RNA sequence: AAUCCGCCUCCCAACAAGCUCUGCGUGGUGGGGAAGCCCGGGUGACAACCCCCCGAAGCCAGGGAGCCAAGAAAAGCCUCUAAGCACAACCUGCGGGAACCCGUACCGCAAACCGACACAGGUGGGCGGGUGCAAGAGCACUCAGGCGCGCGGGAGAA
RNA sequence: GAAUGCCGGCAUGAGUAACGAUAAAGAGGGUGAGAAUCCCUCUCGCCGUAAGCCCAAGGGUUCCUACGCAAUGGUCGUCAGCGUAGGGUUAGGCGGGACCUAAGGUGAAGCCGAAAGGCGUAGCCGAAGGGCAGCCGGUUAAUAUUCCGGCCCUUCCCGCAG
RNA sequence: AGCCGGUAGCGGGCGUGGAUCCCUGGAUGUCCGAAUGGGGGAACCCGGCCGGCGGGAACGCCGGUCACCGCGCGCGCGGGGGGAACCUGGGGAACUGAAACAUCUCAGUACCCAGAGGAGAGGAAAGAGAAAUCGACUCCCUGAGUAGCGGCGAGCGAAAGGGGACCAGCCUAAACCGUCCGGCUUGUCCGGGCGGGGUCGUGGGGCCCUCGGACCGAAUCCCCAGCCUAGCCGAAGCUGUUGGGAAGCAGCGCCAGAGAGGGUGAAAGCCCCGUAGGCGAAAGGUGGGGGGAUAGGUGAGGGUACCCGAGUACCCCGUGGUUCGUGGAGCCAUGGGGGAAUCUGGGCGGACCACCGCCUAAGGCUAAGUACUCCGGGUGACCGAUAGCGCACCAGUAC
């Protein structure tokens, strides 16, 4: 019905896995199709461009590359780890995402 | 047209009468027309609007039969 | 519903269409199925002139590829219409 | 060589089956089937047409349930029929089968 | 049913006419209009537009004669009357209004159709000019128009 | 490892036969990276009861123009019926239909047949036959009895008059 | 929490005021197609009537309606065509086999036609066949390659019984009573509807006497549990190191009703999707289970001899079916001829007769157990692009 995405535009997250293991950086976009996220400041790339109205001068512009959506886990706003997401039911009675460690909440 | 602008269509709509429905959508197929023409000859840069339209005439065309179904 | 802006859809841009607003012979896409008669009415509502002279023909479309696609493009139908002495419609006129 | 109208009696398919020598109970060696092939074996069909109600029906019917036309005919007194078309009438009768 | 048609009798007319329909001619009016010259067009040009002859297989036509093998139908059309209706209705003249759907490009004896091909094959109808040769749709040359056939350059054996 | 096996790939013959009517070519100028082959001029030859023109089949955008040459073109290609794009087919009178019938087809009535189905007067359908009112010129890169110009005509509705 | 399909781009919008998307219901649905106003070379053409639109009478458009056939007192309901196999019925080959061929085989197969459905068929004994017996039908195992059939060749090939699956039995016709209608040969008349009545093989029913006067219960309907058509919750890992990349190796842990499996830059129980275990429907579909109504169902003696399904049984002729090919050839079925009876009636137990037994023909319905796989899912000592479907790809396409 849908892709699962664990994680959201733009929560703070932590690159677990890669080259860019370690950092840490907000979600910029969420593709639920290519089941990736773009990290910002994470996964750079060089990419050439045609001498353009768009690009005068030329040469080469600087992309952020789309990360596989497994190997991101989004750093909780309260005990500030990185964690797995946990499902919990409000009054509402609503469902928001909890972080696993502590109990606080992601939105 | 923005979702609450949407609900608002159908408010309006469904306090009309079949007669008034019917000189309205003449009116939107009308105003679609104009869209066509301006966008035909390249002078119509906001061009989801002429889907708008065509979605207004379906939903009040929908009303519409609403009310004749009984 | 059917209105008359059901049966007129765009207007002829082209160098010979163009050449008849000045005889007063405006030249518009019409739906395929739609009658010289009909025609008449509905340029008439849409423009508020008189119409005294309608002329259709159909226009096949074009087969046209996309690489390993062949396809066609949808038949149309236009219809020259002639306005009544001295009269104008000024949408067309535009030009 | 069609369908009767009362019994409903159709054409049934036989096998016509030619033999020589002589019977085992005559002394025979036995007897011996020469050729077997198929056939059609018609019902009885006759033209049967009776004055009913003033109107002249007629039924295509098997020999053997010629008398049931006219006891038909008899259980028809009890109807109003008159009036009606002969094709009509028939239906009348057929239905009282 | 019938005043029509058919049949019988009579009167007038008859290779006359009349009446009617078509062809051709004229016809108010509108059109076109060459060679050559100059860059499809401009000019020629106020273009001229006339006389004679040949003359169809085409037209008048549903003409005529002969012959035997004896040569569609139905509607439009005219006439008759029946139900009906005769304030209707139809005819004639005139006026205003109304007049829909499809095809229409291009090839069409062919490189665009049928032959797997831009294939020396096949494909129905009409037009098909001039001169000479007895005639002609024959033949030779030529008008208008269209072409020189989608590999070439050499050499000069068998 | 063989089945004149099956499917594909690549060889050989071989730079060989052939390049599709023996109507036929020659030069100059132009274009272009490239020209025997595209454009223009002059000269030469071929068709002319056609190898010219106009319809109908059939084909279905091949028509016109712009920009192109990988492949298609039996060579070449700047060219093309080829690639991309844009444009182009205008009717009361032309042809067909809203008219008629022909063979035949279908088929109320009716007849027949194991089933499917086969017949069948009427009627209906069925045309390059009957019927029916447009001729000359002008105009577009490309349509014209279709648009325009002149001069004519047909039916239907309604009204007036006789 | 993103979205405006594959599909990016140009050019523009939507979304926590809940979008895209997913399920359910509804609305719209040009023309052809059973195609159904009429025609027709399917997707085109042309009409009648009512209503509306245009200035609208001609003309055109919009809405509605108009085929034919069956059954029922013009009007109603139904029919028409389609579906991969499966199923019944009506017709029905040949190659081949017999090491030739005709009977026979292949085979009642292939195929054609009609029809039925989610199944169809069959089904409540005029049975079986020897048991002093069984007890509707269907389907499996077995009986059995038996009994037999057979140019006694090639070959063909049952049933009873036993083990199992499933389980269910019903409504009528007739006698007699009543009622409406019509017929003319006027009535204790004949006939046609409808209602009552009745449904059996220890024979049953009717009618006339006699005594006796609440239990069952649907295959129909109503509610409901359950299920299907979207989904949701779901334990446990960090660090070092090599490397482009860790899930590798190393150090120290942790979960487990979850160590099926697939991902993630390589080889991950603890990163992701999942997994064990749980939860979930407003709407539509189902509902064979649970509940409740309804229809329906129910005595005993004695007398009466009224009734118990007709061109039928029965006999003969021609054939089919059965293992049965004319054989001692019965049984079941029926094209032709003849042609009964109503329980003291009739069929059957393999010619026929006797005896002894069995059974109730000529009317109808009936779940489930059974067959199939277009569709959905699960699983493979199944294939892995010459394989596996003809097609992993825009294929019943190009050609
Ligand atoms: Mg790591
Ligand atoms: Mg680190
Ligand atoms: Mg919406
Ligand atoms: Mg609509
Ligand atoms: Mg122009
Ligand atoms: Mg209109
Ligand atoms: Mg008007
Ligand atoms: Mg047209
Ligand atoms: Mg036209
Ligand atoms: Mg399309
Ligand atoms: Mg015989
Ligand atoms: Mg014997
Ligand atoms: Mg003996
Ligand atoms: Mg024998
Ligand atoms: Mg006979
Ligand atoms: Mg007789
Ligand atoms: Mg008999
Ligand atoms: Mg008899
Ligand atoms: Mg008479
Ligand atoms: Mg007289
Ligand atoms: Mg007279
Ligand atoms: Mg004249
Ligand atoms: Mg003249
Ligand atoms: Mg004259
Ligand atoms: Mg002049
Ligand atoms: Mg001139
Ligand atoms: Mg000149
Ligand atoms: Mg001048
Ligand atoms: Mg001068
Ligand atoms: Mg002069
Ligand atoms: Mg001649
Ligand atoms: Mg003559
Ligand atoms: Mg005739
Ligand atoms: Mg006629
Ligand atoms: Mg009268
Ligand atoms: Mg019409
Ligand atoms: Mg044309
Ligand atoms: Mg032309
Ligand atoms: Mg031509
Ligand atoms: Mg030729
Ligand atoms: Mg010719
Ligand atoms: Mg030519
Ligand atoms: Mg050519
Ligand atoms: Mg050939
Ligand atoms: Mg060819
Ligand atoms: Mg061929
Ligand atoms: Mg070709
Ligand atoms: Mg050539
Ligand atoms: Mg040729
Ligand atoms: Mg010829
Ligand atoms: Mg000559
Ligand atoms: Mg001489
Ligand atoms: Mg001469
Ligand atoms: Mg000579
Ligand atoms: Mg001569
Ligand atoms: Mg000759
Ligand atoms: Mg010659
Ligand atoms: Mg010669
Ligand atoms: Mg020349
Ligand atoms: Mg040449
Ligand atoms: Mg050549
Ligand atoms: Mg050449
Ligand atoms: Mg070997
Ligand atoms: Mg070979
Ligand atoms: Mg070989
Ligand atoms: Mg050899
Ligand atoms: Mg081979
Ligand atoms: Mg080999
Ligand atoms: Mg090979
Ligand atoms: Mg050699
Ligand atoms: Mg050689
Ligand atoms: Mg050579
Ligand atoms: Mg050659
Ligand atoms: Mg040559
Ligand atoms: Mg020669
Ligand atoms: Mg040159
Ligand atoms: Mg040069
Ligand atoms: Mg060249
Ligand atoms: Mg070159
Ligand atoms: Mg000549
Ligand atoms: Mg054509
Ligand atoms: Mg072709
Ligand atoms: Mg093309
Ligand atoms: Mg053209
Ligand atoms: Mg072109
Ligand atoms: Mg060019
Ligand atoms: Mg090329
Ligand atoms: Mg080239
Ligand atoms: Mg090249
Ligand atoms: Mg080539
Ligand atoms: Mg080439
Ligand atoms: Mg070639
Ligand atoms: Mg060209
Ligand atoms: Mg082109
Ligand atoms: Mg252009
Ligand atoms: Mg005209
Ligand atoms: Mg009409
Ligand atoms: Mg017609
Ligand atoms: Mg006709
Ligand atoms: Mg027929
Ligand atoms: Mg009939
Ligand atoms: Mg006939
Ligand atoms: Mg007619
Ligand atoms: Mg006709
Ligand atoms: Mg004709
Ligand atoms: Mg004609
Ligand atoms: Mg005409
Ligand atoms: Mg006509
Ligand atoms: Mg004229
Ligand atoms: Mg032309
Ligand atoms: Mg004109
Ligand atoms: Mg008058
Ligand atoms: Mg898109
Ligand atoms: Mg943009
Ligand atoms: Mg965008
Ligand atoms: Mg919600
Ligand atoms: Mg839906
Ligand atoms: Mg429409
Ligand atoms: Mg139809
Ligand atoms: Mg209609
Ligand atoms: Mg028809
Ligand atoms: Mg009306
Ligand atoms: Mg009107
Ligand atoms: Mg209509
Ligand atoms: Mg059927
Ligand atoms: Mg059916
Ligand atoms: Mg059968
Ligand atoms: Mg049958
Ligand atoms: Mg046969
Ligand atoms: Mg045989
Ligand atoms: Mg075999
Ligand atoms: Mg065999
Ligand atoms: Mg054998
Ligand atoms: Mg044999
Ligand atoms: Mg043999
Ligand atoms: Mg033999
Ligand atoms: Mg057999
Ligand atoms: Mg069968
Ligand atoms: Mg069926
Ligand atoms: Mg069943
Ligand atoms: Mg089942
Ligand atoms: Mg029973
Ligand atoms: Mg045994
Ligand atoms: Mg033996
Ligand atoms: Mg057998
Ligand atoms: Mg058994
Ligand atoms: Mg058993
Ligand atoms: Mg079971
Ligand atoms: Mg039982
Ligand atoms: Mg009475
Ligand atoms: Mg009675
Ligand atoms: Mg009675
Ligand atoms: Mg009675
Ligand atoms: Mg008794
Ligand atoms: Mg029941
Ligand atoms: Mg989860
Ligand atoms: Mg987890
Ligand atoms: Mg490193
Ligand atoms: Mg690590
Ligand atoms: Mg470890
Ligand atoms: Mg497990
Ligand atoms: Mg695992
Ligand atoms: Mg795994
Ligand atoms: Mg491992
Ligand atoms: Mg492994
Ligand atoms: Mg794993
Ligand atoms: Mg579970
Ligand atoms: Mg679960
Ligand atoms: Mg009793
Ligand atoms: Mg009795
Ligand atoms: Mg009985
Ligand atoms: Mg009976
Ligand atoms: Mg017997
Ligand atoms: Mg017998
Ligand atoms: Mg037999
Ligand atoms: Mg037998
Ligand atoms: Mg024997
Ligand atoms: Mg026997
Ligand atoms: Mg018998
Ligand atoms: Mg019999
Ligand atoms: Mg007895
Ligand atoms: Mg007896
Ligand atoms: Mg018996
Ligand atoms: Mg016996
Ligand atoms: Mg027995
Ligand atoms: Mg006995
Ligand atoms: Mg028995
Ligand atoms: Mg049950
Ligand atoms: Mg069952
Ligand atoms: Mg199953
Ligand atoms: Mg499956
Ligand atoms: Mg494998
Ligand atoms: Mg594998
Ligand atoms: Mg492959
Ligand atoms: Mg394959
Ligand atoms: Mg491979
Ligand atoms: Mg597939
Ligand atoms: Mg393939
Ligand atoms: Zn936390």
């Amino acid at each position: 019905m849908r892709v699962k995405m664990h994680v959201k535009k733009g929560d703070t997250v932590l690159v677990a896995s890669g080259k860019y293991k370690g950092r840490v950086g907000k979600v910029k976009e969420v593709l639920p199709k290519k089941y990736a996220v773009i990290v910002e400041g994470v996964n750079i790339v060089k990419k050439a461009v045609r001498v353009s109205p768009k690009y005068p001068q030329g040469g080469f512009i600087e992309k952020e590359a789309p990360l596989h959506a497994s190997k991101v886990r989004p750093i909780c706003p309260a005990c500030g780890k990185p964690t797995r997401v946990r499902k919990k039911f409000l009054e509402n009675g609503k469902k928001i995402r909890v972080c696993a460690k502590c109990g606080g909440a992601l939105d | 047209m923005k979702l609450s602008e949407v609900r608002k269509q159908l408010e309006e709509a469904r306090k009309l009468s079949p007669v008034e429905l019917e000189k309205l959508v003449r009116e939107k197929k009308r105003e679609l027309m104009e869209l066509r023409f301006q966008a035909s000859i390249g002078q119509l840069s906001q061009n989801h609007k002429i889907r708008d339209l065509k979605r207004q005439i379906a939903r009040l065309l929908t009303v519409l039969n609403e009310k004749r179904r009984q | 519903m059917k209105t008359a802006y059901d049966v007129i859809l765009a207007p002829v841009l082209s160098e010979k269409a163009y050449a008849g607003f000045a005889e007063g012979k405006y030249t518009f896409w019409v739906h395929p199925k739609a009658t010289k008669t009909e025609i008449k009415n509905a340029v008439e509502t849409a423009f508020k002139v008189k119409v005294v002279k309608v002329n259709t023909l159909h226009v096949r479309g074009k087969k046209k590829r996309l690489g390993r696609y062949l396809g066609k493009r949808p038949d149309r139908k236009k219809a020259i219409v002639q306005v009544a002495p001295g009269q104008k419609i000024e949408a067309l006129e535009g030009l | 060589s069609k369908v009767c109208e009362i019994s409903g009696k159709r054409p049934i398919v036989a096998n016509s089956i030619q033999r020589r020598g002589k019977a085992k109970r005559e002394g025979g060696v036995g007897k011996k089937t020469t050729g077997i092939s198929k056939r059609r074996q018609y019902p009885n069909l006759q033209k049967v047409r009776v004055r009913v109600a003033g109107q002249e029906i007629t039924f295509r019917v098997a020999a053997s349930h010629i008398p049931k036309v006219y006891e038909l005919v008899e259980r028809a007194k009890g109807l109003k029929l008159e009036g009606l078309s002969p094709k009509e009438i028939k239906k009348e009768l057929l239905k009282l089968l």
